[PDB]
């Protein structure tokens, strides 16, 4: 069975959809990441990001401070999977809390955007 | 759209079915063109508050350093985190960030103050708006321009009283915003003044534009919350 | 430059 971590004050997923030309930025962004989630910043909270690079695939990812480093420790490798299919963000958002419960909860969801603005925009154009 | 993976995209609707209803304290798009009012109000129930920008971010993103003990304080406060992506892109060669949180419990109240303005509308008088009143926040690949600031639309069609109104409504929801006096568009290679600014845009029907309409319509909830 |  997998035994869910002690509950805590937040639990903060980051949803990264990088398979696109943003690739080399998410990167930058979590190595950030890395030197901000020390255990006093963190504040007895978890922070988990779900990657998906371009040319790999997805991967769940715990960035939390063990003797006196920050660790990027790999939690799961995923199959190939549409990260921008509902129902995938809504799996990894039940994995991770059910895995890392909170009195709070927040969501980093990283990407390209475009607001409400149809994905195939330009055709609706001329 | 927000989301790009290989060729598939999250509609904003899908997206909303991709998010447990009550959960999230809040969401932060690190993302373009995400402070949205349509996008707000349809992501409404998923979040109390949306941290976002409405226009373009520059590709280095956020301040993830920073803002982490602000985003795990016991008391947290949006607006800091935001102040903290601000502030980074000030004296900087992209000095060029726009910024707002929206509190999505007073989304209702915003929506039947627009609504009491727009529902009563034709869409000649929409089409006949002059585009050089309103300040253009968007400037996409082969966009004619779409999204213009909320407050700019809608002051072109409130009276006094409505629009007194509707910025009473806007000040509760979006509870902190910030700009710099230019943003940059990636599809211009070039900054442009933000001469008004209230955080969110709007979509600005056009004539030109009957099929974006169409989809508007029919895919995303503000236009019959407060068009019909 | 890019943006997102």
């Amino acid at each position: 069975m997998e035994t869910p971590e002690p509950r805590t004050t937040r639990t903060i997923l980051v949803y990264m959809m990088a398979n696109n030309s943003l690739n080399s930025f998410a990167s930058k962004n979590i190595e950030s990441m890395i030197e901000g989630a020390t255990s006093k910043n963190l504040n007895g909270g978890n922070l988990i990001v779900y990657y998906a690079p371009a040319g790999s695939p997805p991967e769940l990812l715990r960035i939390k401070e063990e003797n006196g480093v920050v660790k990027k420790i790999h939690l799961k490798d995923y199959e190939k999977q549409n990260s921008a299919d509902p129902d995938v963000m809504r799996s990894v958002i039940g994995e991770v809390v059910s895995q890392y419960p909170a009195d709070s909860y927040g969501l980093v969801l990283w990407s390209h955007g475009t607001a409400w603005l149809p994905s195939d925009y330009q055709n609706k154009l001329k | 759209a927000f989301g790009q993976d290989g060729n598939n995209w999250m509609e904003i609707d899908d997206l909303a079915k991709g998010l447990p209803d009550d959960l999230f304290d809040f969401i932060l798009f690190d993302a373009c063109y995400m402070a949205s009012v349509e996008c707000t109000y349809e992501l409404r129930n998923k979040a109390e508050y949306i941290l976002a920008s409405p226009t373009e971010t520059m590709a280095d993103g956020w301040p993830y350093e920073e803002m982490m003990p602000q985003l795990f304080a016991t008391d947290l406060q949006l607006e800091k985190v935001g102040e903290t992506f601000y502030n980074h892109y000030l004296n900087n060669t992209y000095p060029y960030a726009t910024v707002s949180l929206t509190k999505t419990s007073e989304l209702d109240n915003l929506k039947s103050a627009i609504h009491d303005i727009l529902a009563d509308k034709t869409e000649s008088d929409i089409y006949s708006l002059d585009p050089k009143n309103m300040q253009r926040l968007e400037y996409l690949y082969r966009s004619p321009g779409m999204l213009y600031d909320f407050n700019d639309y809608i002051k072109q069609l409130a009276t006094a009283e409505q629009y007194d109104r509707f910025i009473s409504c806007l000040d509760k929801a979006v509870v902190y915003k910030a700009h710099t006096p230019k943003s940059y568009y990636a599809a211009i290679g070039n900054a442009l003044p933000i001469k008004s600014y209230c955080g969110l845009t709007i979509f600005v029907p056009q004539e030109s534009l009957p099929k974006m309409l169409e989809w508007y319509k029919q895919r995303v909830g503000w236009y019959k919350a407060v068009y019909e | 430059v890019l943006t997102x």
